[PDB]
């Protein structure tokens, strides 16, 4: 018996049994005091037999597949002071009988299919230190009161359950607890005051639930506190100011809930606080100077309040600053230079807001930021023409807001630049040719801006995906160059100055999905070549040009082409090249010369009659019988 | 598993 995995006693017999990831199957010496099999891909019900072995202080099932309800007679070893059923499908309530191991220490029920409400049998057990229950998607019912009779409880939790109800006051009687985990699950009511009597309590996770009334007071006097998700409920109220007097305090998450007041300025207190996050609340007050003495603090994020003011200069002092997002909320003023020394800054997310003046320059000094969002401001000047300087930018939104100018020719330095939005601003003169050096370049958004001059096929990086220069005062024509943008998807030119000839080389553009140029001066035939891409799928508008002729042959063969606006222009003939056209959704050929008739299906009897009537002889047929 | 304890996801535009 000098077995691996067989330990025996000092009297002789087989005392511990241990078995782990050796892959078995199926389902499953009366001194034997441990048992361990573990990580055996084992089936079926636990044998009720378990109870045969009544000298066991430690029983671990876990990590099986192991089944059926929980054998009450496990429930009769007195001396167990370790049970693991966790990782396994057992199903079944949680026996009353469990209140009779006095001797458990550490219980672990988690990630099973059980089900049932907690027995009130829990406070029996006095030397109880963890019960983890949690991944438990049925477990339900009141968190017991006599749950505070385990008096050395340390760590807590039922996190992804059903449990419901209000924590019971009864949490003021854990002295030792460390660790409360309820966190999605069914939980409503206001955390209850006593647990401010929980001195040890470190961690609390209640989020995720719906809770109610107010963050409470007492919170302040837990001087080992850590971290607080709250995340996703509905308190309400102000935050505790005593929250300043819980020094370890590293981690505060309030997102998504209802409160209002004042960020607190005793928050500068908090030596260690990495990370603030209070999006989604109604929050309001300045941003507190004395924030800025955080200096641990990566994260901040105060999105989506009533928060006004000016960003705080001091911003600078924090030097490990990471993430920082202040959209939507009332924010006024200049964003402050000083904040391009948080060198550290990945993201910044301004949006939203009422600041103005220039974007300082130093910002496009930050070599780690990827993430600039400035969009829907009070913007003015010029983009800095240190905006090359900024190497990691990769999604960049200047959008809605006045900035004046050109656009710098430098922002072909950034090579990994994917996402620019510059779009509804006042932006002038011609696309700077230098942005045929951003290679990583995916999505451009310029549209309402002042832009004039000639576009060029030589001026955009082949990579582009996503192109809108629509309204703005661009002119001449359309570049045979479009036809090497060969990834383009949606392309946007209406409402400008263009002219000329559709180019025949769009059909080499074997990716495009849109194809806007509505209100243009485009003249000449719709060429043959527009009905080449297999890819039109969503739309094509030729509204508001001068184009005349036929309606191309081609265009049967675009069979995926949901809408179809060729209004306003000078076309004529007949409709017939797009009555096979099955996935047609919308069309709008109204204010121009056609003339033939119509099929009287279901589609062109919903065309409006005005829109027949602004032709030349449109309209609806009966087939002969 | 259930999933080990995190913070709201962030939101940016
Ligand atoms: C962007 O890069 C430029 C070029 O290295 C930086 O600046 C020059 O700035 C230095 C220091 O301020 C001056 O001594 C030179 O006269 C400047 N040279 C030129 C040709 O302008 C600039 O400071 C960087 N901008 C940011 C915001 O980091
Ligand atoms: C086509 O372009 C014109 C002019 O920009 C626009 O007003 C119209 O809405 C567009 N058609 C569709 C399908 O919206
Ligand atoms: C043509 O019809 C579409 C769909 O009804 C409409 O949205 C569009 O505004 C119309 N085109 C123009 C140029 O008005």
């Amino acid at each position: 018996c000098n077995w691996t995995g067989v330990k025996c006693n000092r009297r002789g017999e087989v005392s511990e049994i241990q078995l782990k990831e050796k892959q078995l199957q199926g389902s499953l010496l009366k001194s034997l005091t441990s048992l361990t099999l573990s990580s055996l891909q084992l089936t079926g019900v636990i044998p009720k037999e378990i109870g045969d072995f009544t000298e066991l202080e430690l029983l671990d099932l876990s990590d099986n597949s192991l089944s059926g309800d929980i054998p009450v007679e496990i429930f009769r070893l007195k001396k167990l002071k370790t049970l693991s059923l966790n990782t396994n499908n057992l199903e079944g309530h949680i026996p009353m009988e469990i209140g009779n191991l006095s001797g458990l220490v550490e219980l672990m029920l988690f990630d099973n299919k059980l089900s049932g409400e907690i027995p009130r049998s829990i406070g029996e057990l006095k030397n109880l230190q963890v019960l983890r229950a949690g991944g438990n998607k049925n477990l339900r019912g009141e968190l017991p009161w006599e749950i505070g009779n385990c008096e050395n409880l340390v760590m807590l939790g039922l996190a992804e359950t059903s449990l419901s109800g209000k924590l019971p006051a009864s949490i003021g009687n854990l002295k030792r607890v460390q660790t409360i985990a309820i966190y999605t699950s069914l939980l409503s009511g206001p955390i209850p005051d006593e647990i401010g009597y929980c001195t040890e309590l470190q961690n609390l996770y209640l989020y995720q639930n719906s809770i109610s009334g107010s963050i409470p007071t007492t919170i302040g006097g837990l001087k080992k506190l850590q971290s607080l998700l709250l995340w996703q409920n509905n308190l309400v109220g102000k935050i505790p100011t005593e929250l300043g007097n819980c020094p370890e305090l590293w981690l505060i998450d309030f997102s998504e809930n209802l409160l209002t007041g004042t960020i607190p300025r005793s928050f500068g207190k908090l030596e260690n606080l990495q990370e603030l996050q209070l999006s989604v609340n109604q929050i309001s007050g300045t941003i507190p100077e004395e924030l800025t003495n955080c200096t641990k603090l990566t994260h901040l994020e105060i999105d989506n309040n009533l928060i006004t003011g000016e960003i705080p200069s001091l911003m600078s002092n924090l030097r490990s600053l990471t993430m920082f997002f202040a959209w939507q909320n009332k924010l006024t003023g200049n964003i402050p230079q000083s904040l391009s020394q948080c060198r550290e800054l990945q993201a910044i997310d301004l949006s939203y807001n009422s600041l103005s003046g220039s974007i300082p320059k130093e910002i496009f000094g930050l070599r780690n930021l990827t993430k600039l969002l400035l969009l829907s401001n009070d913007l003015s000047g010029f983009i800095p023409p240190d905006i090359g300087n900024c190497t990691n930018l990769y999604r960049l939104r200047l959008n809605g807001n006045r900035l004046a100018g050109s656009i710098p020719s430098e922002i072909g330095n950034l090579k990994n630049l994917n996402f620019v939005d510059i779009s509804e601003n006042r932006l002038v003169g011609s696309i700077p040719p230098a942005i045929s050096g951003c290679e990583s370049l995916e999505f451009l958004d310029l549209h309402t801006n002042s832009l004039s001059g000639s576009l060029l096929g030589t001026t955009l990086p082949k990579s582009l995906k996503f192109i809108d220069f629509s309204d703005n005062a661009l002119s001449s024509t359309l570049p045979p160059g479009i036809g090497l943008l060969t990834e383009l998807t949606k392309l946007n030119l209406a409402k400008n100055r263009l002219s000329g000839e559709i180019p025949r080389e769009i059909s080499t553009c074997r990716s495009l999905q849109l194809l806007n140029l509505g209100e243009n001066d485009f003249s000449g035939e719709i060429p043959d070549e527009l009905g080449q891409i297999p890819s039109l799928a969503i739309s094509l508008n030729l509204s508001c040009n001068r184009f005349v002729g036929e309606i191309p042959s081609r265009f049967s063969d675009l069979k995926n082409l949901g809408v179809l606006d060729v209004s306003h222009n000078q076309l004529t003939g007949n409709l017939n090249v797009l009555t096979d056209l099955q996935n047609l959704v919308s069309l709008n050929i109204s204010y121009n010369d056609f003339s033939g008739d119509l099929p009287n299906t279901p589609f062109f009897r919903r065309l409006p009659l005005s829109d027949l009537a602004s032709n030349r002889g449109l309209y609806i047929s009966n087939a002969i019988s | 598993d259930y999933p080990k304890p995190s913070t709201r996801p962030p939101r940016h535009n």
